[PDB]
RNA sequence: UUCCCC
RNA sequence: GGGAAUGGGAUUUUAAAAUCCC
RNA sequence: UUCCCC
RNA sequence: GGGAAUGGGAUUUUAAAAUCCC
């Protein structure tokens, strides 16, 4: 009964994840002990010319990004624990999400590491151009 | 490509989720996937009020991460925390008639006693969120899952379930260890049942001392021990060993009775924890003592080894000069340590099986009534600590009590106990069926040191020079006291003392 | 099995249907049946006189169109809109005669205490079209429905029945809502009856005023709100929750019966359907006061709010007066702010857990009683908004009347009821028998304020300084007014004031 | 008791249209935001050498057409309510109509959409010779 | 309240076979500490004491009962006070049935009008609270009559024409 | 319809 | 696999059935 | 086998 | 009268069956 979600090669980070105290902390840690990426992501097959923002409701993906489902971009989803947010909601989930493409091996650690600059909405340092 | 169980998507909905909430590739319906991709239909609107339970079945515990320590310990380290051994068993329900393919906690239960009982909750993936509610839930089928039934109407919230876990778990064990160890019999559920209130992490430090941090809390960000956890709600890093994975096989209560009969009434949680300790205690300890590892001193321990000297000496001492027996055999007693070395008496020493020294300096002795009553006719026999079925009509005698439970005696296997005392000794159960050739020893003090010197002292067991008088000298007065606290802790810490019955403190008053 | 029973054949013709007559592949009869599809055979005429009777349960409201509203939300959105909230049950009848294998609506009952009876009326299929017309029916088998026998010759044609539904739903909820949320327990039967007078589309606006359209009429296709709802027929774009998908075993008396006893009368619709708004309310509200949750105004909100605040400083202001205590024990105050900032009196602040001050000067107090009795023997008590089982005989009391219906208080669970001004509190069951120890506080008016000059006031409620001489000037005779409107208004809200029996107003005679 | 006549995969869209005020419109929004169309109907068998005719007493389709049922084409014989006709009668039930091969993925759709020359016969722009 | 019990039934056999296992019957006795009415009994002392003195007493001695199904009502006891009364309900629950039996035998025998000419025992403080409420209601009548000044009073409700304040310049009248 | 025993 | 049980009363009609109450 | 609804 | 559901995993053999554990 019932579909299965995930594949076994996120059997071991998405356990210890869900576990932690801090996820984000616990994932980086596992990332720089030689652990692999959370795998199985929802990537989009698109046009490659959008706008290149970071989040949009539209997969606008720039010809240097790829763009993916956000509910898969988001630790907290992956691993069906609390968000940190003070209201508990997910500012991923029902969106699509744009990971440049030197970093989309690991698009679950780049939207924990990484921040969205508020008056362009690109991804700080990637895109971003205010200073 | 192969799949997993974990996080397994128990919801009854036929249809998959849009390409912006399906958490994996997995979980997108087949409207949109597409060459190994999915694409954006604009048409097609996406869900705003699915709740897909999410199965928490399947967890592995397998990290190996710098900081972090590992849940799943190896049996030689467990049975140096033997002290922190709590077997633990859960009760299940199945989800039902919203969503089929998940099993959740019922009832929760230690080998401390206590059973917890939880209204059947689950993690529920919504459009916005992970929601912890409460889900329909049905008891197994199955005639040994009917007493089940009545506990689907008297569960608890889990946010007080937890509390009274760290709460139980904290009041028994702030006297005997720094941490947990769960003693499982198969680790499934247990893991899906602990993903309710066990987090993890790094190594930390109580918030008030500094003692290991076992607890958390989520209402302050806080860690504390076993003694400063009031209020707290999460265990914070323990450790587990899963007993089955030791070679066996069939269930639990087949392998449990091969060797106790005092545990029953499968299928109970607490019960089931008692017997998955007992198991682990039997195949841990019951085979022999194992010199090599040591255990902390947390109480009282020197204490009771210095009181137990002394009242040994004293009593090997009265009983040699008293009646003055041509032999006296310290039975069980591989060293050639004599108590009193100027007692005018030959000694000879035994072993109960056979220690690593091959030279002649002791002979083999398995002792039994049946076997071996006639060969120690003459003299004494000196069983300090050595258990056998019965006694000879002319022993002085040593033996603990397993039925007193403290911190240095936890419960055993098949009615015995394992007693901790710089070493783990299983003692089998207290019968006093094998002391009906002797007597309780009386309470006495005796002096043969000369009585070269605030309450004066008025008792008459004072077999001493100065008792003859009008009153006993202060330096005996605080010696007999201090025999007497040394009794009293010895005797209080479960050991009885046993003389032959023509034993008589008469002879040595003659002495003088 | 690939079957559904929506739109079940429940004719007892042995024989299918004709493929030019038949509505789906399964209607159609054997003998036409070739190779998974149909051929023609001249040799049977098609019926042109059978009737038919169609089932109507098995809908599934789980459709995503882009541009229609969901029927069932979720239970935030309930928690939004719980003034929109109307029990709904329905008690049902078998087709006995002509046809076999579905039930009718007979009596439909609401939480506003309705009970609506029906012709037991089908869909039947015939050689046209489907008719709506009268069916043979029998009441269930079951003595717990022997009561709805009487029923089956005292039912409504449902063109009566529908309007009846319209006009009550819309008298109802005119003034707290502007939709209708329908609290379900097994939602089957509810959607098969609401079939019958719910339609459903794209969201609309009322034909006479900005509204949104809450019902609809098949006379002239016209949408209007519950204002403008006379002579409508349907319900349009309803919402509605299932309780019983909330994790619940057993039936619905069983669960109501956990948390409340004012409720019985099981296997009435319009009790029923009581029981179910009470369990929703229970489940959803009485746990603690969410400040999270803002609801819109509909009334007279601010100027309760405005006059509970004008009263709540005017009477302990004239109490400080009057007997002028040295400290005063203030209970029950979210915040450390004193109601006279300018009182020369020692305030001192208690409660069991205030809402998020940063002032930790308020002291834990969870009060009762029979322990706190001793608490407070000196001084002034304050409590006000405070549900205590008994008040001390020093105290000044507001208390609110959960008797009082409004469109601000709302029926709740267990004899309490759901106050709804700006946040939803839920209070419970007033009791006299809390004042025994303090009498009703009287009306008055006080002020010190210098004032400058259609009936001049004459009361002898006016304490004022001017009011000393044979005339009151006009801003206080403006004021006084004021605040007897003001009081007035929060006497009628339902607050209830209380004052301690030595109170009178002498005293503040002699303030001047 | 009774017998089932319809399969589960119409269970939503005919509990769609049973609800709305207008059934028609119901179902081309419920098309158009990607639902599947109507299953279930009756396909006739036969030598495909008819007049071609859009509702025929008997199965008269045309080389590119295929003959159904005409009960199983009506959308509101099918959602088992009113007839906007002018009496309520219904012009397909009781005929067979003729569906275009091309269309008889969605027949109820396509007798919803389309309509009938009454000086031939047959469908407008579907195989009508006289415009 | 009374000197006495007086069960009230709806069907009276199952209630009887109930009071076999609580119920004693006798002559009329006395309490064992005073001289009021026996209403209860001890088989551990064979003594008899009324309601006041029946500390650990186990059997009821002479209870009186009436059978309200046996005035002329047909069906069961829920249709028929539901007539009546909707504030009771939730049947074959036993407390919530001797509710509304009572409550219906309460319909029967007094809802109608109220009965003169059956006089009642002063249990408690009647003869107080009736001569405050005469007093209050002569200072009220007497204090509104002197501060309005109205033409006239009209005493609905009374069919005795006994003013309160006979001094009063106002004219009375008396309705039913 | 329900229960007990194996 | 073995076995047991399915309450009490009133009324009417022709031992049985029906109705009513508990 | 079990539950919900009438 | 209407309707729903009958958990999770491992191993072996030829998708299915069997065995074992929970
Ligand atoms: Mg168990
Ligand atoms: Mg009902
Ligand atoms: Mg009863
Ligand atoms: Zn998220
Ligand atoms: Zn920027
Ligand atoms: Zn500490
Ligand atoms: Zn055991
Ligand atoms: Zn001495
Ligand atoms: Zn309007
Ligand atoms: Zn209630
Ligand atoms: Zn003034
Ligand atoms: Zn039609
Ligand atoms: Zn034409
Ligand atoms: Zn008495
Ligand atoms: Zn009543």
């Amino acid at each position: 009964a019932g579909n299965a979600t995930e594949v076994p090669a996120n059997s071991t980070v998405l356990s210890f994840c869900a576990f932690a105290v801090d996820a984000a902390k616990a994932y980086k840690d596992y990332l720089a002990s030689g652990g692999q990426p959370i795998t199985n992501c929802v990537k989009m097959l698109c046009t490659h010319t959008g706008t290149g923002q970071a989040i949009t409701v539209t997969p606008e993906a720039n010809m240097d990004q790829e763009s993916f489902g956000g509910a898969s971009c988001c630790l907290y989803c992956r691993c069906h624990i609390d968000h940190p947010n003070p209201k508990g909601f997910c500012d991923l989930k029902g969106k699509y999400v744009q990971i440049p493409t030197t970093c989309a091996n690991d698009p679950v650690g780049f939207t924990l590491k990484n921040t969205v600059c508020t008056v362009c909405g690109m991804w700080k340092g990637y895109g971003c151009s205010c200073d | 490509e192969n799949v997993t169980g974990l996080f397994k998507d128990c919801s009854k909905v036929i249809t998959g989720l849009h390409p912006t909430q399906a958490p994996t590739h997995l979980s997108v319906d087949t409207k949109f996937k597409t060459e190994g991709l999915c694409v954006d239909i604009p048409g097609i609107p996406k869900d705003m009020t699915y709740r897909r339970l999410i199965s928490m079945m399947g967890f592995k515990m397998n990290y190996q991460v710098n900081g972090y320590p590992n849940m799943f310990i190896t049996r030689e380290e467990a049975i140096r925390h033997v002290r922190a051994w709590i077997g633990f068993d859960v009760e299940g329900c199945h989800a039902t008639r919203e969503a089929v393919g998940t099993n959740l906690p019922l009832q929760l239960g230690f080998s401390t006693g206590v059973n917890l009982v939880a209204v059947p909750t689950g993690y529920v993936d919504t459009p916005n969120n992970t929601d912890f509610s409460r889900v329909s839930a049905k008891p197994p089928p199955g005639d040994q899952f009917k007493h089940l039934i009545p506990l689907m109407y008297k569960g608890l919230p889990w946010n007080v379930v937890r509390i009274k876990i760290v709460q139980m778990l904290s009041d028994t064990l702030k006297n005997l260890s720094d941490r947990v160890v769960f003693v499982l019999w198969a680790h499934g559920f247990a893991l899906t049942s602990m993903k309710y209130f066990v987090k993890i992490g790094p190594e930390r430090t109580c918030c008030l001392c500094d003692r290991r941090a076992t607890c958390f809390s989520t209402a302050s960000d806080t860690y504390a021990c076993w003694h400063h956890s009031i209020g707290f709600d999460y265990v914070y890093n323990p450790f587990m060993i899963d007993v089955q994975q030791w070679g066996f096989t069939g269930n639990l209560q087949s392998n449990h009775d091969l060797y106790c009969q005092v545990h029953g009434n499968a299928h109970v949680a607490s019960c089931d924890a008692i017997m998955t300790r007992c198991l682990a205690v039997h195949e841990c300890f019951v085979k022999r003592v194992d010199w090599t590892i040591e255990y902390p001193i947390i109480g009282d321990e020197l204490k009771i080894n210095a009181a137990c000297r002394k009242v040994q000496h004293m009593v090997v001492k009265a009983a040699l000069l008293a009646d003055k027996f041509p032999v006296l055999h310290d039975i069980g007693n591989p060293k050639a340590i004599k108590c009193v070395p100027q007692a005018d008496v030959e000694w000879k020493f035994y072993d109960a099986q056979p220690c690593s020294d091959k030279a002649y300096k002791i002979e083999e002795l398995f002792y039994s009534y049946a076997t071996h009553s006639d060969k120690f006719t003459d003299g004494v026999c000196l069983f300090w600590n050595c258990n056998v079925d019965r006694y000879p009509a002319n022993s002085i005698v040593c033996r603990f009590d397993t039925r007193v439970l403290s911190n240095l005696n936890l419960p055993g296997c098949d009615g015995g106990s394992l007693y901790v005392n710089k070493h783990a000794f299983h003692t089998p159960a207290f019968d006093k069926s094998a002391f009906v050739n002797l007597k309780q020893l009386p309470f006495f003090y005796y002096s043969d040191s000369p009585c070269e010197s605030y309450v004066p002292l008025k008792s008459a067991t004072c077999i001493t020079r100065c008792n003859l008088g009008g009153a006993v000298c202060r330096h005996h007065a605080n010696e007999y006291r201090l025999y007497l606290d040394a009794y009293n802790m010895m005797i209080s810490a479960g050991f009885s003392l046993w003389v032959y019955k023509q034993f008589d403190t008469y002879n040595l008053w003659n002495t003088f």
